[PDB]
């Protein structure tokens, strides 16, 4: 997988709006790639760290994590500079073992793909109430 | 939900492609549906989610939009696609109809 | 029993663009990397780029003459390459040669040629 | 909304599988909806879980919470029915405020849903090769 | 270099088979550039992880490591799916110094090339018989 | 395996130094055997020692190991004998269980020798850079 | 981006001297990438190392850091090796805030890069000559 | 050389603005010399610092120093002042010995000139992305 | 790498073997290739691992050389061997191709 930039278009809740994500390297303390809004300014920027983990001695199986921040900026009175008022968070953790095949995998991908936009999770994200 | 059609009747007959449009009251996520009532009665499934055809449609019918605001455009007309035209959204338990387009 | 067939062909004065292709029927094409070689008139022969393959057009490389200028592509189709170009005749007059590019322990080399366009 | 059965096509790798899933009832003592498939054996089954948690006095925010869980079958040597070889998850959790509008739920929704089909994560997921 | 697919034609005890290994990376958190065999499931694998390290404040010296990984598979009683039977390992590691020119360190790689096909080692890995 | 003299042909790093090697008997307490260069004197001259190792109750599998180190010999100022300055080492372990089959075997070792002349290792090992 | 080949061209005095620089892999313990020259001999190679601060939700201040260094070899009268004899150092550091824009950040370094090649610093730098 | 007024040109991202730095004399306790922009409000300035350690016999180790520090101003709601939001800094140093020729401190000089204005850093400092 | 080659035209037109020869300005591990291009405009590939010949070729071509210095032997020389032989590196990413020598 090259880091290249990522164009997502057609997203939001009419269906409208885009975004364009610039590659900020891996980290190598643990191997996150990273990416942010075209634009920016720093800590007031939308990210998406992407990492992959192989097992070991401590883990058996295979890990994809997906962690994505976005921020809400509120620009105060009196100031030059906005500042973050609240934050939401999302993060996919998928878990396969070491004799899984290309098929399953690529069937967990779009299965979750496919339930974001099913009407059970748009009204259990959109509007915040469960199923009854 | 409320599906409301604006022209309420269509007067174009020949040639070039029409557009008919609808609109919902709040935001329906791609979850509209199309569909055709022939004035023999018979009533037929078109297009369903918003852009994908039904197994007997010659791709002359192909609907877009997104939100609230949905369209129907027929490419090269003919003389037995002429009807009322019905919209109605998937998304919410009620499944509200629209008002009507008469070609 | 490999030919290449499609070309494109052109005669684009400079400041314009150009496109073009080959048909590479046979040889099981999506298991190997594909190479742009091009001569011009007189000294020698220049090395244009590669592509990979991963069933996918997914990634290419390219020559620090020709960077950001070219660009290749992977259709798989059945076998169809790609040479779009941008302000061509300053010193691009050459004869375009796509060639299929085998490795034996890392080292690439080009098997089967063929002879498409000129410009 | 309201748990009714769930069509999911065009799933996969090549986008010709589909997935039904039929309503299995809310948990009452952690308000856990489920959504299963047809099946007589229970450990055959794929299964999709999701819950929304309200702020309480100790986590203050909405937590939305999907689960997937594949498992796969085999016949074995010596052995007349199938069993449960392996399992692929998949975990998806929301963490919102009280003050977040619904734009913002659905651009996270809708992001998420954008980044599963973009090459970066087809080549992270299904093949297991990190971003490099 | 760069990682790109290596073919090895020629190979196995007479000479008509080859291996293709596909780039899956460098690993960041401790620069372990990988080779692997192209499949579905992870666990049925020939990989090849090379890394070379510099002189830090403990070790002092520069370490080429490379490492050779082969399992295989079979289809047991009242089993569908194979598993991993057995597997072969390879660890070639070399080490060197600051002033060691590149003459001598690809002397110590040619010769090591030039004793792996020496009828000694021939018969001393193929065989497993001692030198006597 | 008779201990013979090896001949080494196009080796180093324009392949056209040779190497020939004499036998040095088995060390009895450990079973390694030895090869030298042919000339020598002792303590300035090129080793291989080679070595197979059977399974016990401490140890499970088969392990063949290669062990080869070269000096750097510098001519000092008033002296009558050269001096080792830097040393190269090589050191190879080969484990296999006791169930595999000549095949095999034979393909880890040609897998290795051909893996040895391939850029990844010329650039690995010559100059000291990894893959990138 | 990810570490590549750079290739520095028109250095030096007159303006045509080169340098080409391959990547050396990222400490996992501090995150500082490396590049360095090619040629025989790693102790008398030429030496560049870069280093920003991991992007977090929380860090008030970017820091961005290069370090040149060239050593000059001498081949003393009675020995075998070449030693270093000098050292020729460059330590670049950069400093920004997290609400600052990217004109900014590029407006200082284009701003430094013209700054050395102007004649206050080419008689500063080249012939030591304090500004007065 | 003595201070003059610097106009450098073909600064910023698009490589069209200029700067145009006016000599503001030399502190006599440290050496130091400075330049800044021309335009009202003092404090709101763009500043260069130059210094030289100064030339004496016995002197083992020759450094120069540069400091550019850019502030933005930010006219508040509710006063009649610009303040200073915040700060770009760049630090660079030179470190030569007293037996190192001119080459070499033209070398590191265009050395640094010419890695500022690479992919690497251009990557680096405009985006605030590591290099992995 | 750049893949220099001396004579620059091979005057030898029967009977006896021709040496053609190239020099890399770096040692390149025997990833020496060889091609020959015909007037028609084809290219051909004879020798790719200095010593290894393509299934089309009739052993009347033969290569040789290790570290920089290559060499190719055409024993029995023919009519139809009459062409420009270019020779060029696989060891590194630019693939520098060489000079040329006309037969």
């Amino acid at each position: 997988a090259k880091l290249e930039t990522v164009t997502l278009g057609n997203i939001g809740k009419d269906g409208k709006q885009t975004l364009v994500l610039n590659p900020r390297g891996v980290n190598p303390t643990n191997g996150v790639a990273s990416l942010s809004q075209a634009g920016a300014v720093p800590a007031l920027e939308k990210r998406v760290t992407v990492s992959v983990s192989q097992p070991s001695r401590n883990r058996k199986n295979y890990k994809v994590q997906v962690k994505i921040q976005n921020p809400t900026a509120c620009t105060a009175n009196g100031s030059c500079d906005p500042s973050v008022t609240r934050q939401a968070y999302a993060d996919v953790t998928f878990s396969f073992t070491q004799y899984s095949t290309d098929e399953e995998r690529a069937f967990v991908r779009t299965e979750l793909a496919a339930l974001l936009a099913s009407p059970l999770l748009i009204d259990a994200i959109d509007q915040l109430n469960p199923a009854y | 939900i409320q599906m409301t059609q604006t022209t309420s009747s269509l007067s174009a007959s020949l040639g070039d492609r029409v557009t008919i449009t609808c609109r919902a009251s709040q935001v329906i996520s791609n979850y509209l549906n199309w569909y055709q009532q022939k004035p023999d009665g018979t009533v037929k499934l078109l297009i369903y989610y918003t852009s994908r055809l039904h197994s007997g449609v010659p791709s002359r019918f192909s609907g877009s939009g997104s939100g609230t605001d949905y369209s129907l455009t027929i490419s090269n007309l003919e003389q037995e696609d002429i009807a009322t035209y019905f919209c109605q959204q998937g998304n919410t338990l009620p499944y509200t109809f629209g008002g009507g387009t008469k070609l | 029993e490999v030919q290449l067939q499609e070309s494109g062909g052109g005669l684009v004065q400079p400041g314009g663009s150009l496109s073009l292709s080959c048909a590479a029927s046979g040889f099981t094409f999506t298991d190997y990397y594909m190479s742009w070689v091009r001569q011009p008139p007189g000294k020698a022969l220049e090395w244009l780029g590669f592509i990979r393959i991963k069933a996918n057009s997914y990634t290419t490389e390219y020559s620090a003459s020709v960077k950001g200028r070219f660009t290749i592509s992977r259709d798989n189709s059945q076998s169809i390459l790609y040479l779009q170009m941008n302000a061509l005749r300053a010193e691009d007059s050459a004869t375009y040669y796509c060639a299929r590019s085998p490795d034996y322990y890392g080292g690439y080399y080009f098997d089967y040629w063929g002879q498409v366009t000129t410009l």
